[PDB]
RNA sequence: AAUCU
RNA sequence: GCCUGCUUUUG
RNA sequence: AGUAGAAACAAGGC
C-alpha cells in the first residue's frame, strides 16, 4: 500500500496536467490511439531536420594545427641523442651489481675535463646542476674505498638537491576559518594549456626509431619443447619475427624504459625519504656474439611518500651525449647542458676529438606512470599481431605458408612514408619496426590528446574508407567533428605530428 | 625519406588494420582533485535542456522542481528534455500490437522473481552510498547498518528475510517524524573508540535518502575531458532490482536490443539481424546505414515517462505488483545528487593552501573563484537543500539502461512500413546511447524523409541525436559499440590488451590467467602462434620480474635469491618445479589449457609435491564457492569483470595485505564489528561446515544452534566411536556455563 | 571439545556475546559479507607496488609455530604484525620458499581423483596422436558449445544434493536419493573419498566441475563436443587446420550425431552428380570421424536414419528403415509422402515455418516404456492405439504421436512464451519446441483435442486426460491396451538394392528410401570430420562451400578465362561446382541455368563487353541441367 | 539427431 | 615522537 | 623549479 508520505511525492512525479496519480493511472488504462505523433509532426517546425551533407573527394580540409612557440622534449630519457659507455662484461640483463657496472664504464673512458656550462635553463639555478655532477662524481669516488659495492647508494641532502628535487616547496595546509582576510588567497588555476606549434625534430627522433643497428637488445625466455608440426612453424615464423625486432632501436628504448621504471618504482617503495642515485644500465650482445654493458647516464630519486597514484616523485637526470645543444635550442627549454669531456671517435678527420656534453634536469613521475613504463614490451605484441594477420590473410588465399616468400623475397611492399617524388614502400620488416616505434612513442608521449585525436580521427578515416569503397557516405555535421579534432591538438608533439601525418593521408588518399 | 604509418592505410583497409588506431600501450587519463566541477556542469545543462517547462515546490522536501514533459515543441537542432506523454504511450501501445504477450508474460515472471528473492541479493554487487555515514561503503555493510538503525526504530519485517518486506520497512521509515542513528567516533590522548546517538528529522531522512553520491570516473579510454558519475544509495535498490528485471525480461524478447547479451552472443544477434533485414528488404529498393551515438542521452530522458511505461506495461495486473514497480521512478523524480569534495584554494605569498567543502558554496564569497566556477555558482545556488543539489529533469550515468533500451526499440519498431504509411521504412539495433540504424527506400529523397522522420519522431521523447559524431554509408559497413563490421565483424585485439600482463592476485592464478588470455584471445580474436608463443616468454618475464622468482640456475640477486638456490640443490628433477619456486617453462601452444601442478605432477620429486600441495598450509584461505577460482578483472571499455582460472590449491595461493589507512580516522571500529563477526562465523563453520556451501536456515540465536549440535555430535560419538565418559563430561558441563551465560 | 572451549572463551565476553546471542543463522549471512573494503581498482599496481616491500603477504597466526622468525642468513620471514581486520598476520615471500624446501609433508595419492577433470585432460594430452596441417580458407561460426559435459544423468539438480551427501551427509535434511545412477556415483566417489582432508570446499567446487554442464557462445570450426573445444586454440585457426584425435574414449551420441551429418552432407552433394552412388562410395571411403574411418562405424553402429541408411546399403549391408522422433523409433509401414514447406501461426500468434507431409500413412512406434501404434493423413491424425506401461507412459505417447499429427487442434493450443528463436535469432526446430512445451503439462491440448464415441471392441480401455478411463466415450482415435512384455522386437533388418540415383528397394520392387526423405537441414557436427580426396572442402558446410568455390576460380582463372570461350559445356559440368549446386534450390536450377547461359553467350556474342566478376559470379549456376524459361532475376537465390 | 542459464 | 601509502570510481 | 592540465602533486594525519 502506498500511503502517506509517498503518495504526495507520486502526485509531484507526474506530468503537469495531473494532480493524483490514480487518475493518471486511468488516463492510461483507457489510453487507444488516434493519431497523435502524426499532428505533433505536423506541429513541429521544418527547422528541425536531418539534413544529408554529402561527401566527396574535394571536400574535406585538412586539420589547423595551432600556432606558438615550438615545441620542446618531454620525455624521461633522450631517445636519439644519447650515448653509452661500455666495457664487454659477460653476464645477462639482470645479472651483476649496477654501481660496480657503473664504475668500471666510466674508467674506460679518458678525456675529462673541468664542468662549465654551455647551455642554461633560463628558469633555473644552473650552478646548482653543476655542483650536483661534481657531487655525483665524488660519491662514485668514496664507493671504491667502501671494500664492497652496497648496491643501493643514499646522497648527501644538500642545497644543491634540495632545490633540483623540489623540497620544502608544497605550501602548508591550514583551515580556512584561520585564513580568510588573506589579499591573493584564490582558487588553484585550470587554464587552458599553453599552445606550443610542431617542429621538425619529432619526425627525425621517429624515423632514427624505425631504424635497424648492429646489435641485439632482447633474449627471450625459453619456451616447451616443439611436439606438433604447427609449433615448428610458429617456431620458424618466431625466428624472423625475434631477428627484425632484435635490431631496433625501439627495442633499446623499451629496455631502457622498462630498466627505469622498474628501478625508480621499487627505490620509491623502499626508500621513502632518502635520496637515491640510480645508474641507467643497458645489456646488448654485439654483432659478434659478445656481450656488452651499457651506461647511459644516472638519475637521483628523492622523496617518495606517494599516498595516492597520481601523487608525483621528482628526481634528476644526467645523460651523456654529443650532440650541441646551440643547433636546436627550442627541444632543450627544460634542460641545462654542460661540457664534460672530449672523445676520439674511429676517425678519418686525423683523430677527431669530439666534445662530449652532460644533459642535466629535473622531472617527475607517477606511480601509474611507472607502472605502464614498467610493462612497455606489450608493444612488441601489437606489431607483430597485425604482421602475422597480413601473412595469414595471404595464406589463406595461397594455401601456403608465406613468412619465408614475405621476409626473404620482397616481393610484396606497403606504403611507409613519404619522400620528394612522394610515395615510398617498404618490406614486411620495415612495415614491422615502423608499427612497434608508434607503439613505443605512443607509450613515451601518453597524453589525453592522443586518446582524443584517436577517437575523432577515427571517425574520419572510416568515412573516407567507405568514400574509397564507393558506399556513397555522407555526414550532418563535418565541421563539428574537425571543431572537436582540432580541441584536443594543444601542446604535445606525438599528436601534432600523428595530425600531420592524418593531412598528408588525406592528400595522397582522396583522389 | 620521412616515415608515415598511416599512409599504410592507402592499401589495407581501416578496418583491417583498426588496431592500429587504439593508443591502449600508454597510461590512461586520471583525474586528480575534486568532481564538483562537473556535478555542477551536468546539473545546470540539464536545467538549460528544459528551461522552458514549469517550477514547482515539493511539500515534503521543499526543493524546487523542473517539470518539462508535455512542455513545448522544439524549434531547432539543440538538445531538448520536451518529452511529450501521448506519443510515448503510442509507441508502447504500437510495441504490444506487432509483438504481443510481451508484457503479460514478462510481468508474469517478474512477479514470481518477486515473491520469491531474499535480501541477501543486496549484498552481491558493487559500492553503495550509505546514508547513515554519508559516504560509500560496500553494499553488505550498508544493507547491514540500514537493517541495524530500522530495529533500533521498530520497523522488523525483514526478519521474514524476503525483500519485498525489507522495502515495506523503507516505504513505512518515511512516515516517521524523527528516525535516530549511531554515529562512530575515536579519540587518543588512549585510543577511546565508541559510539554516539543522534536524531535525524523527517525531512532530512528524506533529503538523505533521496540523495546519490557523485564522483569523477578515472581510467577513461577515448576522451580529452573527465565525466562524472553517480552511485545511489540502499533504499532506491530493491525497486530498481524488480525494475530492471522487468526490463530485462522484454528485452530479451526483442531482436533489436543488445544489452543483455555479451561477448560473441552479441555479435551473432547483431549478424543474425542484419542478415534478416537484407533479406526481408527486396532488390529495386535502396539501402543505407546510419552508424549513430546520441548526445546528452542521460540528461534528457526523464523518470515521468518511465513512470507512464510502467503504469502501461503493469496494465491489467495486481495493484501491489504496479504499486512495488512505480516506486523506483518516483524517487529519481524527486532526487538529489551530492556536489562532492569541494574546491582547494591557494596563496602564494603566504606560502599556503586550504580546503574547501561543498556544503558552504550558498554560504561563501564568490571573490576567491574564477570566472566559469563562479558562473556555475551563480547558477546553482537556488537548488541548494543541506548540500546537495535538486535535479529532477533526468537520469544520471548508469542506470535505466534496460528500461530506455525498451524506448529506443519503440522507435525503431515504428518503421515497420504499416505504421510510416508510405514506401519508406526502417529498422536497427539499439544500445543504450549507441545504435545503428537501416533505413530502406527507393530513392534517395525517400533515404532522406526516413532519416528526417526518425529525428523528429526520436525528439518528440527525448532522444537527440549527435549530427557531429554520426555518419551514414551504404550497407555492409558499420560500427557498434566498438565493434567494426565490414561485410562481418572484424578482430582488433587491441581492447584486450592490458589483459596481457600480470593481473596481481596470487602466484597461482596470475600464471593461470596469464596462460588463459593467451587461448582465448587465440579463439576470439586473432592472435597467431608464434605471436602467443612471443606472448609467453613476455608473460614469464614480466612475472618472473614482479614476483621475484628467476630460474634459479641464473645471477640475479633479489630478495628470495637464496632460498631458491637452496630449493634448486636439493631437487632432483628440476623440470617439476613451478616458475613461481625457480623453475622452467613447459608451455606452448599444445597444452596452455592445463594447470601448472597437473602439467608436472610425474616430474616433481615427492617431497616437494607433498610439502607445496598440502591442506595444513597456513597461506591458503578459501571461503565460499563463489570466490574460490573467480577473480575480477578490469578491462578496457567495460566494467570490472569475474574471471573464472583453472588452478590448484597450493601454498602459493596467498591473499595479500590491507590497506591500513583507516586506522587514523573516525571509522575505524568498523574494523572491530568486522574482526568479531568474524571469529563467531568461523566458530559456526567449525560446528557447521555446510554454512560455505549452503546457506543456513534458522531463526534461533547461533549459540543455541551450536551447542545443541555440540550435544549431539558427543552422543553419536560416544555411543559407538571415539568419545570416552571424560571428554562427554566435560563438554556437557561446558555447554551447561554456555547456556548460564546465554540464558542470564 | 576445543571449539566448545573456543564458544566459551567468546560468550565470556560482552561485544562478542551480544553479537552471538542477538544474531539470528538468516543474519549471519549478511555479517559475515561486512567489512571496511576489499577492493582493489588497480590490482596490478598493487601488486607491484607490495612485492617491491616486506611482509606483504598474509597467513594464520599458527605459522609462528611452523615456521622460524628468520632463516639461517638471518632474513625475517615473518613479522608480529597483524592485519587489519582479522588474526592473520604479515609474512613475506620467503616462507612460502622455505616450507617448500624445508616444511612438513604429507600423501599426495588422492590428489588425482579429487581433481579429477584437469588430470583427465593431461592423460588425454598425453594419448593423442597429432596429423598434418592443412593451409585452407576456414570460416568459423559463433555457437553455444559445452565445456564441461557433465554426467547425462543427475540433470544439476540432482547433482548438487548428490555433492551434499558425498561430502555433507549429515548436513542433508530430508532429501532421499531415489535414482539408481545417484547411489552409485554416491557409493563410488563415497569409498574414494574416504578419509581425506583436502577441503570439502574444495572437494565440492571439483565435483560440481565433474558432474554439472556448463555452456559457452564462442567462434567453432569442426568439431563441437569438449573434447575437441578444450583444444581449438590448436587444431583450428584463422588460415590453418592441425589434424588431431584425442587419446581417452568417446561416447557413441557424438559419433552416431557426427555419422549422420557426414552421411546427410554426402548424399546432398552425392544426388546432384551424375553418377551418385560412385560419388557416394569415393566419399565414404575418403572420409572418417574423430580418427576412425567412416566404413568402420557403418558396419559396425546400429543408427536409425535415412542417410545412414543409403550409405548402409550401398555397402551392401542390412538396414533398420527407421528413423527416431522425441525418443520413440519409428518405422513405417504403408503409404508415400511429400513435403511442402508451408507457413502458419500459433496460438500465442508467433509465425512459423514447418514442412507437413503428405499422403495416408501407418507408422509402428516404439520406445524404452511404452509401444504404439499409429495411422495418419496429411495434417490429420486418423487412430492411435497404445500398449503402454504406466498412464504417463500412455501421456508421453500420446502428446509425442499429436505432436506428429501436425494437427491445428495442437498448433492453435500453444500459450504463454515460447520463442521460436534462440537468445541470439537463431532459429531452433518447431517439432522440438512444441514438443518441449508439451511436457511440462498437456492440459489445454487435452481439453481441446475432442471426443467420439467407441465400439467397445476387444474390451480396450479408454483415453485418461488426468487418470480418468472412459470406456465407452473417449478422444478421438486414441485407444488403449496394455502389455507385460514386447509386442514384437521390430529390430529385424531387411537386405536391399539400390539404383544409380539412390533409390532403395526391397527383395520384392517396391520403394523404401530415397534422397529426398532426407533433411534439408543443416547440422554441425559432434566430432571432427576429416576429408583427404584432393580439396577438403566439399562437405564442410554452404559457408565454406561458396569461399572456397568462388577462390578455386580465382586461383584457376589463367585455364577457365580461355576454357570458357572454347569448349564451355566442358567447364560447366564440372566436379568442382557440386557442392554449390547442393544449396540452390531444386525448383529453380534450370531456370538459373538457362538464365545464365544465355547471358554469357550473348556476352560472347557482341564485342567490347567482358566484366570478369559476372564471370566469376554466374558460373556456379550454370552448373545445374539447363531448363529454359522466359522471366528475369534481379537476384539468385542461395 | 535436438531443447539446460 | 606515533600512525598511513587505493578508506567514496557508472554500466 | 618541475610534474602535469579545467585541479592537483611538490608528503599527510594527531
Amino acid at each position: 500500500e502506498i500511503t502517506g508520505t509517498m503518495r504526495r511525492l507520486a502526485d509531484q512525479s507526474l506530468p503537469p496536467n495531473f494532480s493524483c496519480l490514480e487518475n493518471f493511472r486511468a488516463y492510461v488504462d483507457g489510453f487507444e490511439p488516434n493519431g497523435y505523433i502524426e499532428g505533433k509532426l505536423s506541429q513541429m517546425s521544418k527547422e528541425v531536420n536531418a539534413k544529408i551533407e554529402p561527401f566527396l573527394k574535394t571536400t574535406p580540409r585538412p586539420i589547423r594545427l595551432p600556432d606558438g612557440p615550438p615545441c620542446f622534449q618531454r620525455s624521461k630519457f633522450l631517445l636519439m641523442d644519447a650515448l653509452k659507455l661500455s666495457i664487454e662484461d659477460p653476464s645477462h640483463e639482470g645479472e651483476g651489481i649496477p654501481l660496480y657496472d657503473a664504475i668500471k664504464c666510466m674508467r674506460t673512458f679518458f678525456g675529462w675535463k673541468e664542468p662549465y656550462i654551455v647551455k642554461p635553463h633560463e628558469k633555473g639555478i644552473n650552478p646548482n646542476y653543476l655542483l650536483s655532477w661534481k657531487q655525483v662524481l665524488a660519491e662514485l669516488q668514496d664507493i671504491e674505498n667502501e671494500e664492497k659495492i652496497p648496491r643501493t647508494k643514499n646522497m648527501k641532502k644538500t642545497s644543491q638537491l634540495k632545490w633540483a628535487l623540489g623540497e620544502n616547496m608544497a605550501p602548508e595546509k591550514v583551515d580556512f576559518d584561520n585564513c580568510r582576510d588573506v589579499s591573493d588567497l584564490k582558487q588553484y588555476d585550470s587554464d587552458e594549456p599553453e599552445l606550443r606549434s610542431l617542429s621538425s625534430w619529432i619526425q627525425n627522433e621517429f624515423n632514427k626509431a624505425c631504424e635497424l643497428t648492429d646489435s641485439t637488445w632482447i633474449e627471450l625466455d625459453e619456451i616447451g619443447e616443439d611436439v606438433a608440426p604447427i609449433e615448428y612453424i610458429a617456431s620458424m615464423r618466431r625466428n624472423y619475427f625475434t631477428a627484425e625486432v632484435s635490431h631496433c632501436r625501439a627495442t633499446e628504448y623499451i629496455m631502457k624504459g622498462v630498466y627505469i621504471n622498474t628501478a625508480l618504482l621499487n627505490a620509491s617503495c623502499a626508500a621513502m625519504d632518502d635520496f637515491q642515485l640510480i645508474p641507467m644500465i643497458s645489456k646488448c650482445r654485439t654483432k659478434e656474439g659478445r656481450r656488452k654493458t651499457n651506461l647511459y647516464g644516472f638519475i637521483i630519486k628523492g622523496r617518495s611518500h606517494l599516498r595516492n597514484d597520481t601523487d608525483v616523485v621528482n628526481f634528476v637526470s644526467m645523460e651523456f651525449s654529443l650532440t650541441d645543444p646551440r643547433l636546436e635550442p627550442h627541444k632543450w627549454e627544460k634542460y641545462c647542458v654542460l661540457e664534460i669531456g672530449d672523445m676520439l671517435l674511429r676517425s678519418a678527420i686525423g683523430q677527431m676529438s669530439r666534445p662530449m656534453f652532460l644533459y642535466v634536469r629535473t622531472n617527475g613521475t607517477s606511480k601509474i606512470k611507472m607502472k605502464w613504463g614498467m610493462e612497455m614490451r606489450r608493444c612488441l605484441l601489437q606489431s607483430l599481431q597485425q604482421i602475422e594477420s597480413m601473412i595469414e590473410a595471404e595464406s589463406s588465399v595461397k594455401e601456403k605458408d608465406m613468412t619465408k616468400e614475405f621476409f626473404e623475397n620482397k616481393s610484396e611492399t606497403w606504403p611507409i612514408g613519404e619522400s620528394p617524388k612522394g610515395v615510398e614502400d617498404g618490406s614486411i620488416g620495415k612495415v614491422c619496426r615502423t608499427l612497434l616505434a608508434k607503439s613505443v612513442f605512443n607509450s613515451l608521449y601518453a597524453s589525453p590528446q592522443l586518446e582524443g585525436f584517436s577517437a575523432e580521427s577515427r571517425k574520419l578515416l572510416l568515412v573516407v574508407q567507405a568514400l574509397r569503397d564507393n558506399l556513397e557516405p555522407g555526414t550532418f555535421d563535418l565541421e563539428g567533428l574537425y571543431e572537436a579534432i582540432e580541441e584536443c591538438l594543444i601542446n604535445d608533439p606525438w599528436v601534432l605530428l600523428n595530425a600531420s601525418w592524418f593531412n598528408s593521408f588525406l592528400t595522397h588518399a582522396l583522389r | 625519406m620521412d616515415v608515415n604509418p598511416t599512409l599504410l592505410f592507402l592499401k589495407v583497409p581501416a578496418q583491417n588494420a583498426i588496431s592500429t588506431t587504439f593508443p591502449y600501450t600508454g597510461d590512461p587519463p586520471y583525474s586528480h582533485g575534486t568532481g564538483t566541477g562537473y556535478t555542477m556542469d551536468t546539473v545546470n545543462r540539464t536545467h538549460q535542456y528544459s528551461e522552458k517547462g514549469k517550477w514547482t515546490t515539493n511539500t515534503e522536501t521543499g526543493a524546487p522542481q523542473l517539470n518539462p514533459i508535455d512542455g513545448p515543441l522544439p524549434e531547432d537542432n539543440e538538445p531538448s528534455g520536451y518529452a511529450q506523454t501521448d506519443c510515448v504511450l503510442e509507441a508502447m501501445a504500437f510495441l504490444e500490437e506487432s509483438h504481443p504477450g510481451i508484457f503479460e508474460n514478462s510481468c508474469l515472471e517478474t512477479m514470481e522473481v518477486v515473491q520469491q528473492t531474499r535480501v541477501d541479493r543486496l549484498t552481491q554487487g558493487r559500492q553503495t552510498y550509505d546514508w547513515t555515514l554519508n559516504r560509500n561503503q560496500p553494499a553488505a555493510t550498508a544493507l547491514a547498518n540500514t537493517i541495524e538503525v530500522f530495529r533500533s526504530n521498530g520497523l522488523t519485517a525483514n526478519e521474514s528475510g524476503r525483500l519485498i518486506d525489507f522495502l515495506k520497512d523503507v516505504m513505512e521509515s518515511m512516515d516517521k517524524e524523527e528516525m535516530e542513528i549511531t554515529t562512530h567516533f575515536q579519540r587518543k590522548r588512549q585510543r577511546t573508540i565508541g559510539k554516539k546517538k543522534q536524531r535525524v528529522n523527517k525531512r532530512s531522512y528524506l533529503i538523505r535518502a533521496l540523495t546519490l553520491n557523485t564522483m569523477t570516473k578515472d581510467a577513461e579510454r577515448g576522451k580529452l575531458k573527465r565525466r562524472a558519475i553517480a552511485t545511489p544509495g540502499m533504499q532506491i535498490r530493491g525497486f530498481v532490482y524488480f525494475v530492471e528485471t522487468l526490463a530485462r525480461s522484454i528485452c530479451e524478447k526483442l531482436e533489436q536490443s543488445g544489452l543483455p547479451v555479451g561477448g560473441n552472443e552479441k555479435k551473432a544477434k547483431l549478424a543474425n539481424v542484419v542478415r534478416k533485414m537484407m533479406t526481408n528488404s527486396q532488390d529495386t529498393e535502396l539501402s543505407f546505414t546510419i552508424t549513430g551515438d546520441n548526445t546528452k542521452w542521460n540528461e534528457n530522458q526523464n523518470p515521468r515517462m518511465f513512470l507512464a511505461m510502467i503504469t502501461y506495461i503493469t496494465k491489467n495486473q495486481p495493484e501491489w505488483f504496479r504499486n512495488v514497480l512505480s516506486i523506483a521512478p518516483i524517487m529519481f523524480s524527486n532526487k538529489m545528487a551530492r556536489l562532492g569534495k569541494g574546491y582547494m584554494f591557494e596563496s602564494k605569498s603566504m606560502k599556503l593552501r586550504t580546503q574547501i567543502p561543498a556544503e558552504m558554496l550558498a554560504s561563501i564569497d564568490l571573490k576567491y573563484f574564477n570566472e566559469s566556477t563562479r558562473k556555475k555558482i551563480e547558477k546553482i545556488r537556488p537548488l541548494l537543500i543541506d548540500g546537495t543539489a535538486s535535479l529532477s529533469p533526468g537520469m544520471m550515468m548508469g542506470m535505466f539502461n534496460m528500461l530506455s533500451t525498451v524506448l529506443g526499440v519503440s522507435i525503431l519498431n515504428l518503421g515497420q512500413k504499416r505504421y510510416t504509411k508510405t514506401t519508406y521504412w526502417w529498422d536497427g539495433l539499439q544500445s543504450s546511447d549507441d545504435f545503428a540504424l537501416i533505413v530502406n527506400a527507393p530513392n534517395h529523397e525517400g533515404i532522406q524523409a526516413g532519416v528526417d522522420r526518425f529525428y523528429r519522431t526520436c525528439k518528440l521523447v527525448g532522444i537527440n541525436m549527435s549530427k557531429k559524431k554520426s555518419y551514414i554509408n551504404r550497407t555492409g559497413t558499420f560500427e557498434f559499440t566498438s565493434f567494426f563490421y565490414r561485410y562481418g565483424f572484424v578482430a582488433n585485439f587491441s581492447m584486450e590488451l592490458p589483459s596481457f600482463g600480470v593481473s596481481g592476485i596470487n602466484e597461482s592464478a596470475d600464471m593461470s590467467i596469464g596462460v588463459t588470455v593467451i587461448k582465448n584471445n587465440m579463439i576470439n580474436n586473432d592472435l597467431g602462434p608464434a605471436t602467443a608463443q612471443m606472448a609467453l616468454q613476455l608473460f614469464i618475464k614480466d612475472y618472473r620480474y614482479t614476483y621475484r622468482c628467476h630460474r634459479g640456475d641464473t645471477q640475479i640477486q633479489t630478495r628470495r635469491s637464496f632460498e631458491l638456490k637452496k630449493l634448486w640443490e636439493q631437487t632432483r628433477s628440476k623440470a617439476g618445479l613451478l616458475v613461481s619456486d625457480g623453475g622452467p617453462n613447459l608451455y606452448n601452444i599444445r597444452n596452455l589449457h592445463i594447470p601448472e601442478v597437473c602439467l608436472k605432477w610425474e616430474l616433481m620429486d615427492e617431497d616437494y609435491q607433498g610439502r607445496l600441495c598440502n591442506p595444513l598450509n597456513p597461506f591458503v584461505s578459501h571461503k565460499e564457492i563463489e570466490s574460490v577460482n573467480n577473480a575480477v578483472v578490469m578491462p578496457a571499455h567495460g566494467p570490472a569483470k569475474s574471471m573464472e582460472y583453472d588452478a590448484v590449491a597450493t601454498t602459493h595461493s596467498w591473499i595479500p595485505k590491507r590497506n591500513r589507512s583507516i586506522l587514523n580516522t573516525s571509522q575505524r571500529g568498523i574494523l572491530e564489528d568486522e574482526q568479531m563477526y568474524q571469529k563467531c562465523c568461523n566458530l559456526f563453520e567449525k560446528f557447521f561446515p555446510s554454512s560455505s556451501y549452503r546457506r543456513p536456515v534458522g531463526i534461533s540465536s547461533m549459540v543455541e544452534a551450536m551447542v545443541s549440535r555440540a550435544r549431539i555430535d558427543a552422543r553419536i560419538d560416544f555411543e559407538s566411536g571415539r568419545i570416552k565418559k571424560e571428554e562427554f563430561a566435560e563438554i556437557m558441563k561446558i555447554c551447561s556455563t554456555i547456556e548460564e551465560l546465554r540464558r542470564q | 571439545m576445543e571449539r566448545i572451549k573456543e564458544l566459551r572463551n567468546l560468550m565470556s565476553q560482552s561485544r562478542t556475546r551480544e553479537i552471538l546471542t542477538k544474531t539470528t543463522v538468516d543474519h549471519m549471512a549478511i555479517i559475515k559479507k561486512y567489512t571496511s573494503g576489499r577492493q582493489e581498482k588497480n590490482p596490478s599496481l598493487r601488486m607491484k607496488w607490495m612485492m617491491a616491500m616486506k611482509y606483504p603477504i598474509t597467513a594464520d597466526k599458527r605459522i609462528t609455530e611452523m615456521v622460524p622468525e628468520r632463516n639461517e642468513q638471518g632474513q625475517t620471514l615473518w613479522s608480529k604484525m597483524s592485519d587489519a581486520g582479522s588474526d592473520r598476520v604479515m609474512v613475506s615471500p620467503l616462507a612460502v620458499t622455505w616450507w617448500n624446501r624445508n616444511g612438513p609433508m604429507t600423501s599426495t595419492v588422492h590428489y588425482p581423483k579429487v581433481y579429477k577433470t584437469y588430470f583427465e585432460k593431461v592423460e588425454r594430452l598425453k594419448h593423442g596422436t597429432f596429423g598434418p596441417v592443412h593451409f585452407r580458407n576456414q570460416v568459423k561460426i559463433r555457437r553455444r558449445v559445452d565445456i564441461n559435459p557433465g554426467h547425462a544423468d543427475l540433470s544439476a539438480k540432482e547433482a548438487q544434493d548428490v555433492i551434499m551427501e558425498v561430502v555433507f551427509p549429515n548436513e542433508v535434511g530430508a532429501r532421499i536419493l531415489t535414482s539408481e545412477s545417484q547411489l552409485t556415483i554416491t557409493k563410488e566417489k563415497k569409498e574414494e573419498l574416504q578419509d581425506c582432508k583436502i577441503s570439502p570446499l574444495m572437494v565440492a567446487y571439483m565435483l560440481e566441475r565433474e558432474l554439472v554442464r556448463k555452456t559457452r557462445f564462442l567462434p567453432v570450426a569442426g568439431g563441437t563436443s569438449s573434447v575437441y573445444i578444450e583444444v581449438l586454440h590448436l587444431t583450428q585457426g584463422t588460415c590453418w587446420e592441425q589434424m588431431y584425435t584425442p587419446g581417452g574414449e568417446v561416447r557413441n551420441d557424438d559419433v552416431d550425431q557426427s555419422l549422420i551429418i557426414a552421411a546427410r552432407n554426402i548424399v546432398r552433394r552425392a544426388a546432384v552428380s551424375a553418377d551418385p552412388l560412385a560419388s557416394l562410395l569415393e566419399m565414404c571411403h575418403s572420409t572418417q570421424i574423430g580418427g576412425t574411418r567412416m566404413v568402420d562405424i557403418l558396419r559396425q553402429n546400429p543408427t536409425e536414419e535415412q542417410a545412414v541408411d543409403i550409405c548402409k546399403a550401398a555397402m551392401g549391408l542390412r538396414i533398420s528403415s527407421s528413423f527416431s522422433f522425441g525418443g520413440f523409433t519409428f518405422k513405417r509401414t504403408s503409404g508415400s509422402s511429400i513435403k511442402r514447406e508451408e507457413e502458419l501461426l500459433t496460438g500465442n500468434l508467433q509465425t512459423l515455418k514447418i514442412r507437413v507431409h503428405d499422403g495416408y500413412e501407418e507408422f509402428t512406434m516404439v520406445g524404452k516404456r511404452a509401444t504404439a501404434i499409429l495411422r495418419k493423413a496429411t495434417r490429420r491424425l486418423v487412430q492411435l492405439i497404445v500398449s503402454g506401461r504406466d498412464e504417463q507412459s500412455v501421456a508421453e505417447a500420446i502428446i509425442v504421436a499429436m505432436v506428429f499429427s501436425q494437427e491445428d487442434c495442437m498448433i492453435k493450443a500453444v500459450r504463454g512464451d515460447l520463442n521460436f528463436v534462440n537468445r541470439a535469432n537463431q532459429r531452433l526446430n518447431p517439432m522440438h519446441q512444441l514438443l518441449r512445451h508439451f511436457q511440462k503439462d498437456a492440459k489445454v491440448l487435452f481439453q481441446n483435442w475432442g471426443i467420439e464415441h467407441i465400439d467397445n471392441v476387444m474390451g480396450m480401455i479408454g483415453v485418461l486426460p488426468d487418470m480418468t478411463p472412459s470406456t465407452e466415450m473417449s478422444m478421438r482415435g486414441i485407444r488403449v491396451s496394455k502389455m507385460g512384455v514386447d509386442e514384437y522386437s521390430s529390430t529385424e533388418r531387411v537386405v536391399v538394392s539400390i539404383d544409380r540415383f539412390l533409390r532403395v528397394r526391397d527383395q520384392r520392387g517396391n520403394v523404401l528410401l530415397s534422397p529426398e526423405e532426407v533433411s534439408e537441414t543443416q547440422g554441425t557436427e559432434k566430432l571432427t570430420i576429416t576429408y583427404s580426396s584432393s580439396m577438403m572442402w566439399e562437405i564442410n558446410g554452404p559457408e565454406s562451400v561458396l569461399v572456397n568455390t568462388y577462390q578455386w576460380i580465382i586461383r584457376n582463372w589463367e585455364t577457365v578465362k580461355i576454357q570458357w570461350s572454347q569448349n564451355p559445356t566442358m567447364l560447366y559440368n564440372k566436379m568442382e561446382f557440386e557442392p554449390f549446386q547442393s544449396l540452390v534450390p531444386k525448383a529453380i536450377r534450370g531456370q538459373y541455368s538457362g538464365f545464365v547461359r544465355t547471358l554469357f553467350q550473348q556476352m560472347r556474342d557482341v564485342l567490347g563487353t567482358f566484366d570478369t566478376t559476372q564471370i566469376i559470379k554466374l558460373l556456379p549456376f550454370a552448373a545445374a541441367p539447363p531448363k529454359q524459361s522466359r522471366m528475369q532475376f534481379s537476384s539468385l537465390t542461395v
